RNA sequence: AUUACCAAUCUUUGAACGCAAACGGCGCAUGGGAGAAGCUUGUCAUCCCCGUGCAUGCCAUAUUCUCAGUGUCGA
RNA sequence: CUGUAAACUGAACCAACGGGAUUGCCUCGUGCAGUUCCGGGUCUUGUUUCGAGACAUCUGCCAGAUGGGGAGUUUGGCU
RNA sequence: AAAUGAAAUACCACCACUCGGAAGUUGCUUCACUUAUCGAAUGAAGAGACCAAUGGGUUUAGCGUAGUCUGGCUAU
RNA sequence: GAUGCAUCCAAGUGGUGUAUAUCGCAAACUGAUUUCUGCCCAGUGCUCUGAAUGUCAACGUGACGAGAUUCACCGACGCGC
RNA sequence: UACACGAGUUGUUCGGAAACUGAGCACAACGUUAUAUCGUUUUGUUAGGAAAGUGAAGGUGUG
RNA sequence: CCAAAGAAGGUGUUAGCCCAUUGAGCCAUAAACCUGAGCGCCUCAUGAACUGUAUUAAGCGAGUAGCACUGUUUGGGAAUGCAGUGUCAAGUUGGCAGGUAUUUGUCUGCCAAAGUUAAAUACAGAGUAGGAAGACCGAUAGCGAACAAGUAGCGUGAGCGA
RNA sequence: AGACCUGAGUGUGGCAGGACUACCCGCCGAACUUAAGCAUAUUACUCAGCGGAGGAAAAGAAAACAACCGUGAUUCUCUCAGUGAGCGGCGAGCGAAGAGGGAACGAACUCGUUGCCGAAUCGGGUCUUACAAGGCCUUGAGUUGUGGCACAAAUAUCAU
């Protein structure tokens, strides 16, 4: 609750990496079905491809 | 706290930000020595949670190891028997870099007590790991419980024998159930213990 | 790291304050500087003299009036929002242990200051270096000149902030090889 | 087998060039701040014999421009050029045949050894007995300059680079004819240890691809490949053409 | 006195560490101690012994022991 | 205009100043004695100088070909 | 919910479209960089700069276009 | 033609020819003069070439299934010719 | 030339070293290596800060 | 004679008695090691009855875990551990482990990536110190060596070796 | 014309190397042999090789086992077990683990984080019977954090 500030602090000047970028290049413009095919191979397990897909885009109604 | 933002800012390690820091650090890495003293590590979050006091006695050394698979040393690249063994580039050396570097600085600094080590930066062909060390002689290290065991003689080079953390990772241990049957407390301890042929007197 | 592309992060710290009111930061910084192991030793020495004569129940005492000098002490001091405003030092060695110091600023909206020098914020102070000075609750004495210098640097760090989050340093090329970009506009 | 004399050479033990009765590596005057903005003038005082050579190595003299010394300079000596020439090597030197003034402000067409491709090297191309290149273009819009090495091969170097002017002293040294394998002993104990060949074909098939046999013969064609392994890229490699035209 | 036990002496080397090395060789400091010619009965000239110190690496450290840097800044 | 360019034609040599300032002096005209800059062209965000240059080479990876250069092993039975 | 051929509407979530324009990523790519990297030379022995869109921010001084902490100001 | 070629080394800003610079180096063959050195490029070799010639490597691209995976495709230099 | 006992080798200048360089070696550093006892190393080392030989003001017996 | 006849040895031959031993204790020895401290003080901290009252933020280890490859390892088999490269998290609305892969769920245990830690265990190598034993060998045996044995002697040497 | 940063130089105060290696720890690492051949395999995660400590080393305080009425650091032992596990040219061969009875065991702890503190720390002195679990002077390290304290929406924390 307090440390998850302490992330949204230091993920704000920080930006998103290489793939947290590339990936809503992808979630940006439909490719959905494979923005969690993009990453799953490089975000290693599938469960956690969703977790990430589904915070771009939660970070894209955020603009 | 301080250490809050210390340590999200290197778990974001691939940002913009932090590869560009690490791409300027890598650059005077590569023309300083392999190892270096330092004077205060570069990672304060990450070094003193491994066991590093701003004391006196306490010193950090960047060491750099290149990358790659290690290549088997066989004449001409020429391997001999049985072609198990054919294979002269492959072999990976069943010990990490972050150990091979620990023992790079026990090697030469006999004088002091490396602690453990932990990840500063790499390129494409090297690899900085900032190894914390002690002089087991400084009178502040001798007369400081939290860190007078090393001072005692069985921690002289344990580094060399893998008793670092960097070590007790190739080893197999960090893994305790099933994981490590085999591993516990040695590869030889429990292949001792399971090809002795024990006898019984009365049998 | 002039020539490479600076991110807009890490550039906040080569936009520092100007020496018109730098002086002026490093005035209360020093006035407000911790007591220097003398008397520091001899004021809770005081907290005996005076209590040992006293009857009971009565040797409260402490430090008389400073600045959060530390950086682990000053980190609360902003999470508490009790840091009136923090001055943070132009370079430190591992740069991101002050990197993120501008950014929860304005997240709990404390005038920051990036100045030039910590060897000029450890002679204030008394060490020899300091990544960030944070000036918290001041006595009515000097309520008016920081009340200015906080006005005095927001209009550099708070006033700007939409444009600091924005903004790639560096690519500024030599003299020498952008003087030659300079000779062949000229066979333009 | 075992490995092959090429092969077991590069480990460079005995044959390793001898280099006691020569002088130091023979090559033009330091690429200084004299050299590039005017000349400096230099006498010819001696003309020695570095054995295992058959170009005369001058040695010149030049002043020290910061110091003050005189500096020696062991260059190979151009055709004619005798003791005590004052030889130029600048950016402002005349052309006389000797002088080192620079490649690109030489005139085209003209005759130039001892040339240097890299701008100072202190001269590698051109630089055997009697070998030369001759100028061909200068291209100032690049500022390189397409020289004809003495091979037929024509390439581009910088019109920075230096030159002598004329041709390595030594010319036709090939044309006499040895008559003798004595002679050829002699030649070779100034240069490296590489004399007798013995054929490749008259050895046993352990030592080499050509050797073995009933018979001397070679018994796969001749002709190996430029990507084969070292210890088998032996006899024509990467032959293009062969045999007689 | 012999025996037994428990503070010394402990040559030349050797990790060997002043340099070297098929040299019982060669120095640099630093004392002191011989020997003497001159010289003022003694006093230190080279010569010559004795002893200490002097290897590299590393750590700590020096009442403000010295420094380098177109690293940072300021008077 | 806009740029460092004061030099041998078959063996010579060139390396530690002139002036002005600063302090007293035989003083302030003249000077004897420490000192400072000038020049023999002021600053450089600043690479030692070039040259190539995000290409390379080759840093590391995998991949595909090639690969007696080399290794290991084999090279049945009958009669 | 009446009311059409070879096709059904106002409280509108939205997959309903040959093209038109920039944005934004991306490859393809040459253009110029240089700072990484590379090679060479060198006892690292003289590198570029008169000179102003050249950029530096130029402690500045204004002009719009602005954004504001909402008298500090900056951004373009 | 030197960021070369031949080559060493376990690896390295390592080493050899090379203190060299195509009148050179490396690599073969034949074997002094003289005299000639014929025909055969199918083969197997070297060699270029690859526009189109025929085909391939992970990688990259796509669609499939909830997902492991499937089905592709880029046919790309190479390898065929 | 065996065995035993006893003796016997005299240096300012002879040879050697102190004191040269050659083919070459390789301590250091540096690099590499799981690892070094590996490699580079005088035709001059080392990403490389590698040294009292001299000249001096001042200190000192004492009119 | 025996609380002593085996700590079974010595002595000119087979010894309980000739000698040395050995015993249950004592002058106890320094009480310089420590046995509970019987202590002894000089100082030093730190233990309770408490008047009022707060901590709150929970967070708890990142080129790490994981994944992909390919190399090794393992009984570990759609990976047991590790390594290398590419990739690279999550945050207790969690992570890992629950020996068949995958997705979707539940449940159970646990909380990696920091550190120390006795004992039981291995070893007769320094026998270092002290030993005690044996259905062992008995001088071609037992260690190579019962003795001036790693010796003499051999080998350029590593070594070999009576 | 000075601080700081990054580096030097020698002065002091030290340390490291070497020996030993039976056991132990890390890396490296075969082959003969077995498979009636042999290349997977086996030998063997062995020998040799490099390195490093100790009187033991190592391991060790659960990101453990289990699936039960649950167990509770490591190590060792008997046992599970030459295994109706399993790996394996599924061949030769290989091959553990939980549980159980034990030995041992007054065995647990401390950093970092977190919160509250913020130099109470460290080192050079000095003073005391050497008292450095302390006194009192010290910029000398240190604020780029030494040190102190608390352990959970549940407690009681916290000061006289
Ligand atoms: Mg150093
Ligand atoms: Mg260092
Ligand atoms: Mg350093
Ligand atoms: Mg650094
Ligand atoms: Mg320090
Ligand atoms: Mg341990
Ligand atoms: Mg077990
Ligand atoms: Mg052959
Ligand atoms: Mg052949
Ligand atoms: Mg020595
Ligand atoms: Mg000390
Ligand atoms: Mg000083
Ligand atoms: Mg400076
Ligand atoms: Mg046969
Ligand atoms: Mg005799
Ligand atoms: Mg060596
Ligand atoms: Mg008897
Ligand atoms: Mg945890
Ligand atoms: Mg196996
Ligand atoms: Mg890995
Ligand atoms: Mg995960
Ligand atoms: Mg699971
Ligand atoms: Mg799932
Ligand atoms: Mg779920
Ligand atoms: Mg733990
Ligand atoms: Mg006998
Ligand atoms: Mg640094
Ligand atoms: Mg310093
Ligand atoms: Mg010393
Ligand atoms: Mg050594
Ligand atoms: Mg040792
Ligand atoms: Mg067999
Ligand atoms: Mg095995
Ligand atoms: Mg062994
Ligand atoms: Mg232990
Ligand atoms: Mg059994
Ligand atoms: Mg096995
Ligand atoms: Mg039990
Ligand atoms: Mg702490």
């Amino acid at each position: 609750k307090h440390l998850r500030a302490v992330k949204a602090i230091i993920a704000d000047l920080v930006g998103l990496s290489p793939l947290e970028k590339r990936v809503q290049e992808f979630l940006r413009v439909g490719k959905e079905k494979r923005a969690l095919k993009y990453c799953k191979k490089r975000l290693g397990d599938f469960t956690a491809a969703k977790k990430k897909r589904s915070k771009m885009e939660e970070a894209l109604r955020h603009t | 706290g301080a250490f809050m933002y210390l340590n999200e800012l290197w778990k974001k390690k691939s940002s913009d930000v932090m590869r560009f820091i690490q791409r300027i650090r890598s650059w005077e890495f590569r023309h300083q020595h392999t190892v270096v003293r330092l004077r205060r590590p570069t990672r304060p979050e990450k070094a003193r949670m491994l066991g590093y006091k701003t004391k006196q006695g306490f010193c950090v050394f960047r060491v750099r190891v290149r990358r790659g698979g290690r290549k088997r040393p066989v004449h001409k690249g020429i391997t001999y028997g049985k072609p198990k063994t054919s294979g002269v580039l492959g072999m990976k050396l069943n010990k990490n870099n972050q150990a091979v570097a620990e023992q790079r600085l026990g090697k030469r600094f006999g004088n002091l007590r490396v602690l453990n080590s932990y990840w500063v930066n790499m390129d494409s062909t090297f690899k900085w790991y900032e190894v914390i060390a002690v002089d087991p002689m400084c009178k502040t290290i001798r007369r400081d419980p939290r860190i007078n065991w090393i001072v005692n003689s069985v921690h002289k080079h344990r580094e060399q024998r893998g008793l670092t953390s960097a070590g007790r990772k190739h080893r197999g241990l960090r893994h305790k159930g099933h994981k490590a049957s085999k591993l516990r407390p040695s590869y030889r301890a429990a292949w001792r213990r399971n090809n002795r042929i024990v006898f019984l007197r009365k049998r | 790291q002039r020539r490479l592309k600076v991110p807009p992060a890490l550039n906040q710290f080569t936009k520092v304050l100007d020496r018109a009111s730098r002086n002026e930061a490093l005035k209360l910084i020093k006035k407000y500087a911790p007591e220097t192991r003398k008397a520091r030793r001899e004021r809770l020495h005081k907290a005996a003299e005076e209590k040992k004569k006293d009857p009971k129940k009565t040797v409260s005492t402490r430090a008389p009036l400073a600045v959060v000098t530390g950086l682990q002490e000053v980190t609360r001091a902003i999470e508490k929002k009790q840091a009136r405003m923090v001055v943070i030092a132009n370079n430190v060695d591992p740069v991101e242990l002050v990197l993120w110091m501008p950014n929860l600023c304005r997240a709990n909206k404390i005038p920051y200051a990036i100045v030039k020098d910590m060897a000029r914020l450890g002679d204030a102070i008394g060490r020899k270096t300091a990544t960030c000075v944070a000036i918290t609750d001041v006595n009515a004495e000097d309520e008016a000149t920081l009340k200015n210098l906080i006005r005095s640097v927001n209009a550099r760090f708070l006033s700007r902030s939409d444009v600091i989050r924005r903004q790639w340093g560096g690519l500024q090329l030599s003299l020498r090889s952008r003087a030659e970009l300079r000779k062949k506009h000229a066979r333009n | 087998g075992k490995t092959v004399l090429s092969c077991r050479k590069g480990n460079g033990s005995v044959y390793q060039v001898h280099g006691h009765k020569r002088l130091g590596p023979a090559k033009l005057r330091i690429l200084d701040y004299a050299e590039r903005h005017g000349y400096m003038r230099g006498v010819v005082k001696s003309i020695e014999h570095e054995a295992g050579r058959g170009a005369a190595l001058a040695r010149v003299e030049f002043r020290h421009p910061y110091k003050f010394r005189r500096v020696k300079e062991l260059m190979v000596a151009p055709e004619g050029m005798f003791t005590g020439q004052s030889v130029f090597c600048g950016q402002k030197a005349p052309l006389a045949i000797g002088n080192v003034l620079p490649l690109g402000q030489i005139t085209e067409g003209c005759i130039v050894c001892n040339v240097e491709a890299k701008p100072g090297d202190r001269g590698t191309l051109a630089r055997a007995s009697g070998d030369y290149c001759i100028i061909i273009s200068h291209n100032h819009e690049t500022g390189r300059t397409r020289l004809k090495l003495p091979s037929g091969q024509k390439k581009s170097v910088p019109s920075t680079s230096r030159a002598m002017i004329g041709i390595i002293s030594g010319g036709g040294r090939i044309e006499k004819p040895v008559l003798k394998a004595g002679n050829s002993f002699y030649r070779f104990r100034g240069k490296r240890n590489c004399w007798p060949k013995v054929r490749g074909v008259a050895r046993n098939p352990v030592e080499h691809p050509h050797g073995g046999g009933n018979h001397q013969h070679i018994g796969h064609p001749s002709t190996v490949s430029r990507h084969s392994p070292p210890g088998q890229k032996v006899g024509l490699i990467a032959a293009r053409r062969t045999g007689r035209i």
